[PDB]
């Protein structure tokens, strides 16, 4: 019980301290931001 | 109201609303992250 309770305290500290901890979900927001930003940016492109 | 506007040579359709955005005297119209019209200044009189 102390091993679980102490390990959950370490999960709280790790997730609150590291900005890249959720990088697998941040890649979903980042991919959609780059995709939608390219999708809008290309409306300003002349295409010839 | 949603209206067709032509301001500072920028023609488009949109709702014309007031904002608190600070424009410098020499900066006539604004752009957003996509380089598209977000806020403009009145080409006739002094207004944002």
């Amino acid at each position: 019980a102390n091993q679980f309770n102490s390990a959950i305290g370490k999960i709280q500290d790790s997730l609150s301290s590291t900005a890249s901890a959720l990088g697998k979900l941040q890649d979903v927001v980042n991919q959609n931001a780059q995709a939608l930003n390219t999708l809008v940016k290309q409306l300003s492109s002349n295409f010839g | 109201k949603c209206v067709n506007f032509n301001f500072n040579g920028l023609t488009g359709t949109g709702v014309l609303t007031e904002s608190n955005k600070k424009f410098l005297p020499f900066q006539q119209f604004g752009r957003d992250i996509a380089d598209t019209t977000d806020a403009v200044r009145d080409p006739q009189t002094l207004e944002i």
